[PDB]
């Protein structure tokens, strides 16, 4: 979608596993804000959007 | 009350160790009080600051 109709999403009930990410491409930017990408595997969550 | 003098005594220790224990949940400005979180979901860097 465009900037003014960004798809808004939400993502609940599932086992999580975001190292699917890292075989999709060079991720020009790729930053964390509270919480250090590495460690984000284990941690759990209330609520996920996209 | 008749034994105000004493009474006030035992009130004044006990009420500042309750203030005491109740400032840890205090956050001062760090994302969040118990030191488990953020040694948990924060790289050693920024979990120093």
């Amino acid at each position: 979608a465009s900037v003014y109709a960004w798809n808004r999403k939400r993502i609940s009930n599932c086992v999580a596993d975001y190292s699917v990410l890292y075989n999709f491409a060079p991720f020009f930017a790729f930053k964390c804000y509270g919480v250090s990408p590495t460690k984000l595997n284990d941690l759990c969550f209330t609520n996920v959007y996209a | 009350s008749a034994l105000g003098k004493l009474q006030d005594v035992v009130n004044h220790n006990a009420q500042a160790l309750n203030t005491l224990v109740k400032q840890l949940s205090s956050k001062f400005g760090a994302i969040s009080s118990v030191l488990n979180d953020i040694l948990s979901r924060l790289d050693p860097p920024e979990a120093e600051v």
